[PDB]
RNA sequence: AUCGAGAGG
C-alpha cells in the first residue's frame, strides 16, 4: 500500500522486458490503475510522485510538510529544468510491441510500504478436518485446520437460490451428521439400541 | 508561543533565542533548553479551558502587522482580521499525530484516506529496532533493503522514521496494462 | 541494511559507488546530485536506490556480540 | 443461531482474491494447492474408471490425484500412506475422492451474504498461483474490490448437489437481477474506458492490430471485415472489430440526448444484427442497467452467450487499451489559470453575499418565513449560497477541463470518477457538514480557538474555498477531519443497523414461497398474495417499456 | 408511459423486421380482420393460472389486464400496417414469440419469494447512504418497527 | 554495407554503445532488445553454502547479494548448463566455484569486497568467473561489512543462467530506444494543457531527422525504418559481444523453430 | 511502536466526533476504523 | 508455495512438443501453431515477417494467459502456398537479416575507436 | 407541488398546485375541514392512515414510505419485494412489526419463532403449550437437517 | 457490377467536429435543387476545403474476407481518392418526391436527399462510397 | 386426509417443469448414472452423468413422476414426459 | 478451553 490511502494486492509479476519502457529505459517497479485515483480523491499521491522525481534528479531532499507553501507549478518548473515533463507524464513504449504507447503514462518515484498481511499465511483449505467433540462440528481457525463458517445469512442466499440439497449436504454431511434411534412409544429417545 | 505587546504586539521568543537554541543544538557552553524558554516565559502550557480564554494565531507572520501579485497555486488564506492574539501556535503540523505526520500531504488530500494510511502504517513492515538480531520477539518482519522516503515531512526527523524507514521508493507508473 | 547491489528497475550495479560517493561528498563539499552525476548513476532510479538507502549495518556492528 | 442455523463446513476454502481479465467470468481461478487439498467423491463407472486409474496413480501430491479411495466396505484407504496405493485396482461401486478438477462446479462467496447473487457457482479452473482469480465484471454482484478482499469457496460433495449448483446458482443464470430487473454484472474499469475510446470515430485500427483483435475473439467469423475506408489505405473503425465481437442478430436502439439518425454528436447507439451502425459506446449500453446490451443478449440468446460475450469484449478492448495506454496524472487535476481566476472571483462573490445577508440579519430588518425561526432562515440561506457556489465552481472547471484530460475520459466512460470529485480537486471542496449543520463553536462563540468570538462568517464556519491541488489551510483541514470522522461513524452504524434489519426481514419472509396454485403463502399456508407480485410472474424477464395509449393528445391517439 | 412490462414487444417487432427483411412498398398481406382477431386470440391464450375456475379465470383476467393493454397499444391494425409492413407470417411469428416469452416470464413454482425480497431490500439498505424528514436507515427503522413515535411526523394537506 | 539493416554507432564505450539502426522493422528491434535483456546467458552463483556466519546480515540476504555480483561471461558459451551437463551436482565445465572466508580482525570495521572472492575450480583456459571491478580503487562491491571478531565462511557454486530465470543473469541493465522522434507517425497523442511543443521537450533524436514540413500531409503507409538506441553493459559480457549475442540468440531461437518444423 | 505508546481510550454526548476542544491536543485523523471508532485517539 | 518455477516457463517438460500444428476451423488455408515454452519476443517477429509476405492472408499472435508461456500463431496463406512453408520462409528471412546486421555492426565497431 | 393533470386536449400538462405541510398529524380532525380534498390528503405516519381509512390504505402508505426511502437513494427495488413485506404486516389485521414483538409472536411454527430472538423463552412456553410443530418452515427444517420442502426439495419425485 | 448512383457535389461546409481526424462535410448537389449530402470524412485521409466540388459515387460492388492488395491481382475498382464501405441505417422520405438516404460506414454518417436517386438507392445493405477530387 | 387424488383429466398446474424440478430430475438421473444404473439413451462421448441426464431429458427417456403439490395437500402427478421442457 | 486485546476486509 502507498503512503497515501490506496492499498492493493499484486495481481501479477511481470518481467522487465514485458513492462513498458521509457526512452531512458526505466521500468516501473509498480503499475497502478488510473481508475482508482479519481474516486479516491487523493491528489497527494500524484504530487508525491512529482516531488520525488524532482528531488531525485536534483539529488536534493524534497519536503512534503503539511501547511507549508508549495507550488505544483514550481515543482513542475524544476522538472522542466531537468527536462522531464511538468506533468511527469512520460512517453512510454509498450514492451511487447516496442511501439510508443498512444497515451503517455505517468511515471513517478512513489514511496510504498509492504503490508503485514500476506497470502501465504492467509490461505487455508480443509477438505476434511478435526471436529470439536461436543458440537461434532468443525474446529475453528487455520492453526487447528478449521472449517470455514457457513453463515445463516449465507444459508439465506442459498434458500433464495432454492437448492435444498446443497444446504442439506453442507448442514448435515459436511458437519455433525448423526444417526440416532428415538423410541416411538415414548416419543423420546429413551431407546438405546444394541445392534450387535 | 506567547505574544504580548512591546511596539506592535509580537511573539515573545524572537530571533535571538532561536539562534542560541541552534547554537546549543549544533554543540553535541551556555545551555538553552525548552525549560529555559519556559523560565524565560516565552512559551506557556495551555489547558483546554485556558485555551477558551486565549486567542491564538496559526502563523507568527500573521500576528505582525500587515500593511500585490499572488501566485495562483498558493492556498487561499483568509486574513485573520483580529487585532490582538494572546499566543501563536508553534506549527500546524504539531496538531497532527505521528501517523498523520507520516502522511506526505494531508493538506492536499482527503481526511478519510489520511485516517486509513494511519491505520495501514502500523501494519506496514519496517525495521523495528537495531537490537532486533539480539532481541527475540515472537514475530518480527524486517525489510531487506529499507530505503528512506524521497519526500519527508519536517516532523519525520523528530519521529526518526527517516532513520528507520518502513517503505521502498518504488518507481510507480499509472497505467492500464492487461487489467491486473 | 547494506547498500543494494543493483537498482531494481535498471539492474545496474550500485554497490561499488556508495563508499566513494560518501567520501566524495565530504571531499569536495559537493552537493549530493553532482556526486551522483560523477558516479554516473544518471537514471533517477539508480540514484533513488542510493539516496533512499541507509546503512543500518553500522548500527548492527556497534552491538558487541 | 450459531450452530444449527450456521455450521462450519467441510471442503471450505478461503483466499485473497485477485482479478484476471483472461479468465472467463463463469470460471473461478482455484489455486492448485487448495484444489489438491479439496476432494470430491466420484463413484467409479465404466467410463469413469479408466481416467480414475491414472488419477490415483498420479497421487495426492499431483492433481489429477486422489486423497482417498473408498471401498464397498468403506473403511478408509489413505492414498498418500498406502503401499497398496501403488498396486490398487479401482473395482466398481467404489468411490474415489478426486482432487478438485477443472470444469467442476463450486460456490464462491464474498462475506457480505446480503445477496443470493453474492454467492455464485463458478466453473473450476485450476491456476498455479495462490490467489483465487475472478473476472473483473463478476466483482460487482460480489461487491468486492480486492485490495485485500478474501473470498470463500465451497465444493459440492454430491452429484445432485453439483446439479443444483450448476442448474440454478451459475453466474450466467444470475446475470439478470431478480430485483431492479437489471443485469447484475456489467463491463467494468479499463474495459469500459477503452470501449468508449475504441468506439470513437477518431480512433482507427490498422490491419495488423485488426487481425490480432479478430484472433483475440475466441470465436471469429474467419471473414476479415471489409475496410471502413479502403482506397487511401485499408482502415478499420474500432466499432467494426467491436461489432465482430457483438453477437450476430442483436439490435440495439438508444436515444437520450438529441439523437438524430445523423447523430453528429454520436450520442446514443444503433446496433443491427450484432453490427453497430452509430454511436460511441457509453456505460449504459454496456452497463448493468436495463436496456443495456447485456440484458438484451441474456434474454435473446440465453445466458451462456451473454457470459462469453462479456469475455470477448473484455479481451478486445483491453488489448486495444494496452496499445493506447492510460494515465490519470497530476495535470488533470491542474486547471487553467484564466478559469482559476474566474473560480476565485466566484468564491469572492459568494463570500460578499454571505456577509450582506449577515448584515441584514444584524439590522434585525428581515423576512422570516412562517414556521421558520429567523436564525434558521439565515443559516439555511447561507448554507445554500455556499453549496451553490461549490457546485457552480465545479461546473466552470468541468467546462474548462479539456476533452483530452483523462479524469473526464474516465467519467465520460462512466468507469470511475464523478463531477463532485472533479470539483473538489479542481476548485473548492465546500462547506463541512456535521450533524446536518455548519461547523459549531465548541468554545462558546469560536469554531476554533484561533477563530474570533461570535463569527458566523463562512471561514469560521469552515466552508473551504481551497482546491485539493491548491492545498488546504489548517483550519479547513480540521473541519474536513471532523466531517470525515462523523462519516466513518455513520458508515459503521449503518452497517450494524442494516445487519439487524436484513436479518429481521429474512426471518419474517423466509417461509413465504410461491406455491403450485400460485398462491404466495407462509408455512401455515396463509396467503400473502393470491398471485405473486400481483402479476403472478417472475421478476426476471420484466423490462420497463412505454405504454402508448397513455400520454399524448387525444387527437394524436385517434390519428 | 414507462412501467415494468412482462415482454418487450418492440424488440420482437425489430427482430421480425430484420428476420423477414420487410419492405414498406409492398402492401401487407394480412387481413384487417386477421390482425384484430389474432391480437384478441393472443390475449385469450395467456394464463397466469391453469384451469378454469370463474374466480381463477377472473383473477387471471385482472392479472393480464395491464399486459393486454400494452399489447393493444403496441399492435393496432392501423398501427400494425403503418409502423411496419408485417407479412401475415411475421405477425403470426410475433404472436407465437409474445406468448412464449410471457410463458417464460411466469415465475417458476416453488421459488422462495420472501428471502429474495428481504435480500433485495438489504443490499440497497447496506449501500443506503445517509425539507427535513426522517431519512434512510432511521426512517426505514421506524417503518419496520411500526413504532408509534415518529421523529419527523408530517401531514400532507392538499 | 550489407543489404538489410545497417547500423551506425554514435558512441563506443566499454560500458555503453549508442548506435543508429536503419532499414529495420521495429518489431525486430523490440524482439532483439527483449532477447538482449532476457535470452543472453551469463554465469552467476546459483548455490551458496555457508559454513559459519557471524555477520549481522542473515545468510539468505548475503546469498542474494552474492547472486547479484557480476561474474565475467566472455567464455560462457564454452560453459555448459548444469541441467544439460552429465555431472551430478557440478562439473568443472558447468560450475565455477568461488570461496570466501572473512574474519573481522581489524578494529576498524572490516569490509568484504568482490576482490576478496577467489576461485577453486580449474579455468581450463576460459575467461570465466573472474569478478569484474570497474572501481578506480579496485575495491569490489561490498557483500558485507564485518564487525571486529566476526568471521563468515562460505563456498559458492556458479552455474549457467538466463535472465528470464533471474534478473542477475541478464547482461544489460538499460537499453534506450527512440523512434519517430518528430512524431510524423503520430503513434502517440501528447497531453497538453495549452501547447504540446512547450510541455514535451524535443528529443536529441529529433534533431538527426529533418524537421517535418508543415504543408505535407501525414502518410498512413509509412512505418519508421530508423531507430536510435543505446546499450548499457554490466561488463560480465562486453557491449559488442552483448549485442552480437542478442542477435545470435534470436537466430538460435528461430533455428530451433525451423528444425522443429522439419522434425514435424 | 511510538503510536501504541501514546494512546487514549475512552470507556463507553457524541464522543467519537472531533471536537473544537480536541484541536491542538489530539491528532485530527488518527482513530480506530470500524467499531469503537473515535473512542480511542492518539495524542 | 503454489507458484510455478521460472524454469518451467523457460524449458519444455514432459516431452511437450515445441510446436503443435492443428488445422484452423472456417478458414481453408489457415493453421494454428502452438509454440510452447516460447515468449512474445520471437512471436511478434515471426508474425511481422509473415505479414510482410504477400502470400499469407492472415497472421496473428495470441497468448491465452500471462502465467503460462504458450504462444499461438495463426496463418492463412494464398492457395498454392503451404502455411508451414510460409512460416519456414519468414523465419529464414529473419535469420538472414540478423546475420546481415551482425556483420554490419562488427564492421562499424572496428571503425569505432574506443 | 407543481403536479401534472390532463389538458382539455388530453396531452399531459402541468398545473401549479398549492399545498400545506403540517408538523403534527391529527388525521381525523384535519380531514373534516373546509378547503381540503378529503380524498387527496395523506399522513406520513402509516399508522394514522391505517386507523382513519382502514388496513388497505395503511398498506398502500407503507409501500409509499418504503418507496420514498429507496428513492432517496435513487436505488430501485421491484414492487413485488417491498409489497411482500407490506402485505405480511397487512394480512394480520393489526400492522405487524419486523421486530420480535409480533413477528416472532405469530403462532405458526415453534422453531421459526425461536430462531430470531428469545429462543429459550419461546421453547419454554411451547413446552407448557405442548405445541405441535409441522416443521414445515425452512429454519425448522434446517434444525431437523431433514430436507426442506423448499425449491427442489418441495415436490416429491417418484418412479414411473 | 453497375454503380447504383453517381453524383457531383459541392461541399458547403467543413466542420472539424468533436473528432479532429474526422470532420463533418455539408454538401449541396450540383445541377439538382433537391439532393443534399452530409458526410463524415477523414481530413488526414482526405484534404477538404470550405468550398470544393467532389465526385460522389455509390456502388453495390467494386461474405468475403477483405483480401490484402496484390498489385497484379488488384484492378482499381475506382481511380477515386476516397472509398468507404458501409450499410444504410435508414431510407426515409423527408417529403413526398423527396427521398432521404442514410448510409453509415463504420459509424461514419451519410445523408442524401431527393427522389431522383432513390431508384438508384437500394435496399441491400452493401454500399461502396467513392469520392473523387 | 387420505387418497387426495387429483384426476389426470382434472389437473391444473404449470405444464412447464419448474427449474427446481428439472434440476432435481437431472441430478437424480446423474446420481443413477454415477451409480452405473442402466441408461436407456444411446450415449456418444460423455463420461459425465449430468450431460447424460440432460440428453435423456431432451430424449424424455427418463421415467419419473413429479408430484405437483398444493397447500391443501391434494397430490397431482405429472409424468416427466407430460411436462413441457423449454 | 476461557477471557481479553488487537487487526483485516
Ligand atoms: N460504490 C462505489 N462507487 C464509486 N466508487 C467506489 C465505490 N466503492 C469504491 N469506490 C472507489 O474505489 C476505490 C477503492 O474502494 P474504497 O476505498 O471505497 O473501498 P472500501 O469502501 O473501503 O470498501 P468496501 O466496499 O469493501 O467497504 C476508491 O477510489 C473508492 O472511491
Ligand atoms: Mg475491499
Ligand atoms: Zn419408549
Ligand atoms: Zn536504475
Ligand atoms: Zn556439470
Amino acid at each position: 500500500a502507498s503512503r497515501h490511502g490506496q492499498k492493493g494486492t499484486i495481481g501479477i509479476t511481470y518481467r522487465r522486458e514485458d513492462m513498458p519502457f521509457t526512452a531512458e529505459g526505466i521500468v516501473p517497479d509498480l503499475i497502478i490503475n488510473p481508475h482508482a485515483i479519481p474516486s479516491r480523491m487523493t491528489v497527494a499521491h500524484l504530487i508525491e510522485c512529482l516531488l520525488s522525481k524532482v528531488a531525485a534528479l536534483s539529488g536534493n531532499e524534497g519536503d512534503a510538510s503539511p501547511f507549508t507553501d508549495i507550488t505544483v507549478e514550481g515543482i513542475s518548473k524544476l522538472l522542466r529544468e531537468h527536462g522531464y515533463q511538468s506533468r511527469g507524464f512520460e512517453v512510454m513504449y509498450n514492451g511487447h510491441t516496442g511501439k510508443k504507447l498512444m497515451a503517455q503514462i505517468f511515471f513517478g518515484p512513489t514511496y510504498y510500504q509492504r503490508l503485514r498481511h500476506m497470502v501465504d499465511d492467509k490461505i487455508h483449505a480443509r477438505a476434511r478436518g478435526p471436529m470439536q467433540v461436543l458440537t461434532r462440528q468443525p474446529v475453528e481457525g487455520r492453526s487447528r485446520d478449521g472449517g470455514l463458517r457457513f453463515g445463516e445469512m449465507e444459508r439465506d442466499c442459498m434458500i433464495a437460490h432454492g437448492a435444498a440439497s446443497f444446504l442439506k449436504e453442507r448442514l448435515m454431511e459436511a458437519s455433525d451428521a448423526f444417526r440416532v434411534h428415538i423410541c416411538g412409544i415414548c416419543g423420546l429417545m429413551t431407546v438405546i439400541a444394541k445392534l450387535n | 508561543f506567547i505574544v504580548e505587546d512591546d511596539g506592535h504586539k509580537e511573539l515573545k521568543v524572537r530571533k535571538g533565542h532561536i539562534a542560541k537554541l541552534m547554537a546549543t543544538e549544533y554543540q553535541d557552553v551556555e545551555e538553552y533548553t525548552w525549560s529555559s524558554l519556559l523560565n524565560e516565559g516565552l512559551v506557556e502550557y495551555i489547558d483546554a479551558e485556558e485555551e477558551e480564554s486565549i486567542l491564538i494565531a496559526m502563523q507568527p507572520e500573521d500576528l505582525e502587522p500587515a500593511e500585490l501579485d499572488v501566485d495562483p497555486a498558493k492556498r487561499i488564506r483568509v486574513s485573520h482580521h483580529a487585532t490582538t492574539f494572546t499566543h501563536c501556535e508553534i506549527h500546524p503540523s504539531m496538531i497532527l499525530g505521528v501517523a498523520a505526520s507520516i502522511i506526505p500531504f494531508p493538506d492536499h488530500n482527503q481526511s478519510p484516506r489520511n485516517t486509513y494510511q494511519s491505520a495501514m502504517g502500523k501494519q506496514a513492515m519496517g525495521v523495528f529496532l537495531t537490537n532486533y538480531n539480539v532481541r527475540m520477539d515472537t514475530m518480527a518482519n524486517i525489510l531487506y533493503y529499507p530505503q528512506k522516503p524521497l519526500g519527508t515531512t519536517r516532523a519525520m526527523e523528530y519521529l526518526k522514521f527517516r532513520e528507520l524507514p518502513a517503505g521502498q521508493n518504488a518507481i510507480v507508473a499509472i497505467a492500464c496494462y492487461s487489467g491486473y | 541494511m547494506i547498500v543494494p547491489v543493483r537498482c531494481f528497475s535498471c539492474g545496474k550495479v550500485v554497490g561499488d559507488k556508495w563508499e566513494s560517493y560518501l567520501n566524495l561528498l565530504q571531499e569536495d563539499e559537493l552537493d549530493e546530485g553532482t556526486a551522483l552525476s560523477r558516479l554516473g548513476l544518471k537514471r533517477y532510479c539508480c540514484r533513488r536506490m542510493i539516496l533512499t538507502h541507509v546503512d543500518l549495518i553500522e548500527k548492527f556492528l556497534r552491538y558487541n556480540p | 443461531r450459531g450452530n444449527l442455523m450456521g455450521k462450519r463446513v467441510d471442503f471450505s476454502a478461503r483466499t485473497v482474491i485477485s482479478g484476471d481479465p483472461n479468465l472467463e467470468l463463469d470460471q473461478v481461478g482455484v489455486p492448485k494447492s487448495i484444489a489438491k487439498t479439496l476432494t470430491y467423491p466420484e463413484v467409479v463407472t465404466p467410463y469413469n474408471i479408466d481416467r480414475l486409474t491414472q488419477l490415483v496413480r498420479n497421487g495426492p501430491n499431483e492433481h489429477p490425484g486422489a486423497k482417498y479411495v473408498i471401498r464397498d466396505s468403506g473403511d478408509r484407504i489413505d492414498l498418500r500412506y498406502s503401499k497398496r496405493a501403488g498396486d490398487i485396482q479401482l473395482q466398481y461401486g467404489w468411490k474415489v475422492e478426486r482432487h478438485i478438477m477443472d470444469n467442476d462446479p463450486v460456490l464462491f462467496n464474498r462475506q457480505p451474504s446480503l445477496h443470493k447473487m453474492s454467492m455464485m457457482a463458478h466453473r473450476v479452473k485450476v491456476i498455479p498461483y495462490s490467489t483465487f482469480r475472478l473476472n473483473l465484471s463478476v466483482t460487482s454482484p460480489y461487491n468486492a474490490d480486492f485490495d485485500g478482499d478474501e473470498m470463500n469457496l465451497h465444493v459440492p460433495q454430491s452429484e445432485e448437489t453439483r446439479a443444483e449448483l450448476s442448474q440454478l446458482c451459475a453466474v450466467p443464470l444470475q446475470i439478470v437481477s431478480p430485483q431492479s430487473n437489471k443485469p447484475c454484472m456489467g463491463i467494468v474499469q479499463d474495459t469500459l474506458c477503452g470501449i468508449r475510446k475504441l468506439t470513437l470515430r477518431d480512433t482507427f485500427i490498422e490491419l495488423d492490430q485488426v487481425l490480432n483483435m479478430l484472433y483475440w475473439v475466441p470465436d471469429w467469423d474467419g471473414v476479415i471485415p471489409t475496410p471502413a475506408i479502403i482506397k487511401p489505405k485499408p482502415l478499420w473503425s474500432g466499432k467494426q472489430i467491436l461489432s465482430v465481437a457483438i453477437p450476430n442478430g442483436i439490435h440495439l436502439q438508444r436515444f437520450d440526448e438529441g439523437t438524430t439518425l445523423l447523430s453528429p454528436k454520436d450520442n446514443g447507439m444503433l446496433i443491427i444484427d450484432g453490427q453497430i451502425i452509430f454511436g460511441v459506446v457509453e456505460k449504459k449500453t454496456v452497463g448493468s442497467s436495463n436496456g443495456g446490451l447485456i440484458h438484451v443478449v441474456t434474454r435473446e440468446k440465453g445466458p451462456q452467450v451473454c457470459a462469453k460475450l462479456f469475455g470477448n469484449i473484455q479481451k478486445v478492448v483491453n488489448f486495444w487499451l494496452l496499445h493506447n495506454g492510460f494515465s490519470t496524472g497530476i495535470g488533470d487535476t491542474i486547471a487553467d489559470g484564466p478559469t482559476m481566476r474566474e473560480i476565485t472571483e466566484t468564491i469572492a462573490e459568494a463570500k460578499k453575499k454571505v456577509l450582506d445577508v449577515t448584515k441584514e440579519a444584524q439590522a434585525n430588518l428581515l423576512t422570516a418565513k412562517h414556521g421558520m425561526t429567523l436564525r434558521e432562515s439565515f443559516e439555511d440561506n447561507v448554507v445554500r449560497f455556499l453549496n451553490e457556489a461549490r457546485d457552480k465552481a465545479g461546473r466552470l472547471a468541468e467546462v474548462n477541463l479539456k476533452d483530452l484530460n483523462n479524469v473526464k475520459q474516465m467519467v465520460m466512460a462512466g468507469s470511475k470518477g464523478s463531477f463532485i470529485n472533479i470539483a473538489q480537486m479542481s476548485a473548492c471542496v465546500g462547506q463541512q457538514s456535521v450533524e446536518g449543520k455548519r461547523i459549531a463553536f465548541g468554545f462558546v462563540d469560536r469554531t476554533l480557538p484561533h477563530f474570533s468570538k461570535d463569527d458566523y462568517s463562512p471561514e469560521s464556519k469552515g466552508f473551504v474555498e481551497n482546491s485539493y491541488l491548491r492545498g488546504l489551510t489548517p483550519q479547513e483541514f480540521f473541519f474536513h477531519a471532523m466531517g470525515g470522522r462523523e462519516g466513518l461513524i455513520d458508515t459503521a452504524v449503518k452497517t450494524a443497523e442494516t445487519g439487524y434489519i436484513q436479518r429481521r426481514l429474512v426471518k419474517a419472509l423466509e417461509d413465504i414461497m410461491v406455491h403450485y396454485d400460485n398462491t404466495t403463502r407462509n408455512s401455515l399456508g396463509n396467503v400473502i398474495q393470491f398471485i405473486y407480485g400481483e402479476d403472478g410472474m417472475d421478476a426476471a424477464h420484466i423490462e420497463k417499456q412505454s405504454l402508448d395509449t397513455i400520454g399524448g393528445s387525444d387527437a394524436a391517439f385517434e390519428k | 408511459a414507462n412501467w415494468p412490462l412482462p415482454v418487450n414487444i418492440r424488440r420482437i417487432i425489430q427482430n421480425a423486421q430484420q428476420t423477414f427483411h420487410i419492405d414498406h412498398t409492398k402492401p401487407s398481406d394480412l387481413t384487417i380482420k386477421d390482425i384484430v382477431l389474432g391480437v384478441k386470440d393472443l390475449q385469450e391464450n395467456l394464463l397466469v393460472l391453469r384451469g378454469k375456475n370463474e374466480i381463477i379465470q377472473n383473477a387471471q383476467r385482472d392479472a393480464v389486464t395491464l399486459f393486454c393493454c400494452l399489447l393493444r397499444s403496441r399492435l393496432a391494425t392501423r398501427r400494425v400496417l403503418q409502423e411496419y409492413r408485417l407479412t401475415k407470417q411475421a405477425f403470426d411469428w410475433v404472436l407465437s414469440n409474445i406468448e412464449a416469452q410471457f410463458l417464460r416470464s411466469v415465475v417458476h413454482p416453488g421459488e422462495m419469494v420472501g428471502v429474495l425480497a428481504a435480500q433485495s431490500i438489504g443490499e440497497p439498505a447496506t449501500q443506503m447512504t445517509l425539507k427535513k424528514v426522517t431519512s434512510g436507515v432511521p426512517r426505514l427503522k421506524e417503518i419496520l418497527n411500526v413504532a408509534k413515535n415518529m421523529k419527523t411526523p408530517s401531514l400532507t394537506v392538499y | 554495407s550489407e543489404e538489410g539493416p545497417q547500423v551506425k554507432i554514435r558512441e563506443a564505450s566499454k560500458d555503453n554503445v549508442d548506435f543508429i539502426l536503419s532499414n529495420v522493422d521495429l518489431a525486430m528491434a523490440n524482439s532483439l532488445r527483449r532477447v538482449m535483456i532476457a535470452e543472453i546467458p551469463t554465469l552467476a552463483i546459483d548455490s551458496v553454502e555457508v559454513e559459519t556466519n557471524t555477520t549481522v546480515l542473515a545468510d539468505e540476504f548475503i546469498a542474494h547479494r552474492l547472486g547479484l555480483i557480476p561474474l565475467q561471461s566472455m567464455d560462457i558459451e564454452q560453459l555448459e548448463y548444469s541441467r544439460d551437463c552429465f555431472c551430478e551436482d557440478h562439473c568443472d565445465k558447468c560450475s565455477v566455484v568461488l570461496t570466501l572466508q572473512a574474519f573481522g580482525e581489524s578494529e576498524s570495521t572490516t569490509n568484504v569486497y568482490s576482490k576478496d572472492l577467489v576461485i577453486v575450480s580449474n579455468l581450463m583456459g576460459r575467461n570465466i568467473g573472474h569478478p569484474i571491478i570497474q572501481d578506480k580503487e579496485g575495491n569490489g562491491v561490498l557483500i558485507c561489512k564485518l564487525r571486529k571478531g566476526q568471521e563468515l565462511k562460505l563456498t559458492c557454486v556458479a552455474k549457467k543462467g538466463i535472465a528470464k530465470e533471474h534478473a542477475k543473469w541478464g547482461p544489460a541493465a538499460a537499453i534506450e530506444f527512440e523512434y519517430d522522434p518528430w512524431n510524423k507517425l503520430k503513434h502517440t497523442d501528447y497531453w497538453y494543457e495549452q501547447d504540446s511543443a512547450k510541455e514535451w521537450p524535443q528529443s536529441k533524436n529529433c534533431e538527426y531527422e529533418d524537421p517535418p514540413n508543415e504543408g505535407d500531409p501525414f502518410d498512413y503507409k509509412a512505418q519508421a525504418d530508423t531507430f536510435y538506441m543505446n546499450v548499457e553493459s554490466v561488463g560480465s559480457i562486453p557491449v559488442d559481444q552483448v549485442v552480437v549475442r542478442g542477435i545470435d540468440t534470436l537466430q538460435k531461437k528461430v533455428a530451433s523453430i525451423l528444425l522443429a518444423l522439419t522434425q514435424m | 511502536t511510538l503510536s501504541h505508546l501514546r494512546r487514549t481510550n475512552t470507556p463507553i454526548a457524541k464522543p467519537r466526533q472531533l471536537h473544537n476542544t480536541h484541536w491542538g491536543l489530539v491528532c485530527p485523523a488518527e482513530t480506530p476504523e470500524g467499531q469503537a471508532c473515535g473512542l480511542v485517539k492518539n495524542l | 508455495m503454489n507458484a510455478p518455477d521460472r524454469f518451467e516457463l523457460f524449458l519444455l517438460g514432459e516431452g511437450e512438443s515445441k510446436l503443435k500444428i492443428d488445422p484452423d476451423t472456417k478458414a481453408p488455408n489457415a493453421v494454428v501453431i502452438t509454440f510452447e515454452k516460447e515468449d512474445h519476443t520471437l512471436g511478434n517477429l515471426i508474425r511481422a515477417e509473415l505479414l510482410n509476405d504477400r502470400k499469407v492472408l492472415f497472421a496473428a499472435y495470441k497468448v491465452e494467459h500471462p502465467f503460462f508461456a504458450r504462444f499461438k500463431l495463426r496463418i492463412q496463406t494464398t492457395e498454392g502456398y503451404d502455411p508451414k512453408d510460409a512460416l519456414k520462409n519468414a523465419c529464414n528471412s529473419i535469420i538472414n537479416k540478423l546475420g546481415a546486421l551482425k556483420t554490419n555492426f562488427e564492421t562499424e565497431w572496428n571503425l569505432q575507436t574506443l | 407541488y407543481d403536479r401534472k393533470v390532463p389538458s382539455p386536449t388530453g396531452e399531459y400538462v402541468k398545473e401549479p398546485e398549492w399545498v400545506l405541510e403540517t408538523d403534527g398529524v391529527n388525521l381525523s380532525e384535519v380531514m373534516t375541514v373546509p378547503g381540503i380534498d378529503p380524498t387527496r390528503i395523506y399522513t406520513n405516519s402509516f399508522i394514522d392512515i391505517m386507523e382513519v381509512l382502514g388496513i388497505e390504505a395503511g398498506r398502500a402508505a407503507l409501500y409509499k414510505e418504503v418507496y420514498n426511502v429507496i428513492a432517496s437513494d435513487g436505488s430501485y427495488v421491484n414492487y413485488r419485494h417491498m409489497a411482500l413485506l407490506v402485505d405480511v404486516m397487512t394480512t394480520q389485521g393489526g400492522l405487524t412489526s419486523v421486530t420480535r414483538h409480533g413477528f416472532n409472536r405469530s403462532n405458526t411454527g415453534a422453531l421459526m419463532r425461536c430462531s430470531f430472538e428469545e429462543t429459550v423463552e419461546i421453547l419454554f412456553e411451547a413446552g407448557a403449550s405442548a405445541e405441535l410443530d409441522d416443521c414445515r418452515g425452512v429454519s425448522e427444517n434446517v434444525i431437523l437437517g431433514q430436507m426442506a420442502p423448499i425449491g427442489t426439495g418441495a415436490f416429491d419425485v417418484m418412479i414411473d | 457490377s453497375n454503380t447504383l448512383f453517381d453524383d457531383i457535389f459541392q461541399v458547403s461546409e467543413v466542420d472539424p467536429g468533436r473528432y479532429n481526424k474526422v470532420c463533418r462535410i455539408e454538401a449541396a448537389s450540383t445541377t439538382q435543387d433537391q439532393c443534399k449530402l452530409t458526410l463524415d470524412i477523414n481530413v488526414e485521409l482526405f484534404p477538404v476545403a470550405a468550398q470544393d466540388s467532389l465526385t460522389v459515387t455509390i456502388a453495390s460492388s467494386l461474405t468475403r474476407s477483405w483480401r490484402p492488395p496484390q498489385a497484379g491481382d488488384r484492378s482499381l475498382a475506382d481511380d477515386y481518392d476516397y472509398v468507404m464501405y458501409g450499410t444504410a441505417y435508414k431510407f426515409e422520405e423527408v417529403s413526398k418526391d423527396l427521398i432521404a438516404v442514410y448510409y453509415s460506414f463504420g459509424g461514419l454518417l451519410m445523408r442524401l436527399e431527393g427522389n431522383y436517386r432513390n431508384l438508384n438507392n437500394l435496399k441491400q445493405e452493401n454500399a461502396y462510397l467513392l469520392i473523387r477530387r | 386426509l387420505k387418497e387426495k387424488a387429483i384426476p389426470k383429466d382434472q389437473r391444473a398446474t404449470t405444464p412447464y417443469m419448474t427449474k427446481y424440478e428439472r434440476a432435481r430430475i437431472l441430478g437424480t438421473r446423474a446420481l443413477q448414472i454415477s451409480m452405473n444404473a442402466p441408461v436407456f439413451v444411446d450415449l456418444e462421448g460423455e463420461t459425465d452423468p449430468l450431460r447424460i441426464a440432460m440428453k435423456e431429458l431432451a430424449e424424455k427417456k427418463i421415467p419419473l413422476v413429479i408430484r405437483r403439490y398444493l397447500p391443501d395437500g391434494s397430490f397431482e402427478d405429472w409424468s416427466v414426459e407430460e411436462l413441457i421442457v423449454d
